[PDB]
């Protein structure tokens, strides 16, 4: 591949997004910052 | 990456700008992707 | 599209301020 005049040799491998019957498997990554200030985000209750 | 006139200071994807406007009163921040004009001594050509 | 003059050999007169660390000049 020729990026900005720069050759780098790149690798393309696909996969099968969803299940057969159409449910879209997600992969959810959270991450918590527990700092020392005051804590603004907050569950609703 | 560098300039079709052999030059540096070409930035090829999304650039984050800070621009002061209006007698440095404002202060913008424009994340825009900057693409080089095709004018005389304007960024365009062999001669820049 | 407009026609400007580079000569940086004027843009070299230092004057230089070095970090003074008993004052704190430059911590976040
Ligand atoms: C998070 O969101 C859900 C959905 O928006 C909230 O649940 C909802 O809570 C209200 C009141 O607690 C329910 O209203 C009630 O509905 C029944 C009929 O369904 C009606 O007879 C009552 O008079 C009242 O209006 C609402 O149904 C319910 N919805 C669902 C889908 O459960 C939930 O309270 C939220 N969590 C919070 C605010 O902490
Ligand atoms: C950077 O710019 C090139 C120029 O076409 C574009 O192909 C590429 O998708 C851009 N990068 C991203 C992450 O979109
Ligand atoms: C920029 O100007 C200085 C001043 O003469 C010079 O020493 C330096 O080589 C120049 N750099 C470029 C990339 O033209
Ligand atoms: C740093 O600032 C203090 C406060 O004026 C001064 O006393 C000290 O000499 C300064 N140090 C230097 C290296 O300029």
């Amino acid at each position: 591949y020729n990026f900005n005049g720069r050759i780098f040799y790149i690798g393309r491998k696909s996969y099968t997004p969803r299940t057969s019957e159409g449910s879209i498997q997600m992969v959810y990554v959270i991450t918590a910052n527990y700092a020392e200030g005051p804590n603004n985000v907050c569950p609703l209750k | 990456g560098k300039f079709p006139s052999n030059k540096t200071g070409r930035y090829f994807n999304h650039t984050l700008v800070i621009l002061p406007e209006k007698c440095g009163t404002q202060i913008t921040a424009l994340y825009c992707v900057l693409q080089p004009k095709n004018q005389t001594n304007c960024t365009g050509h062999t001669t820049y | 599209c407009i026609v400007v003059d580079m000569q940086p050999s004027y843009f070299q007169r230092d004057w230089p301020r070095p970090i003074n660390m008993s004052a704190a000049d430059g911590i976040i």
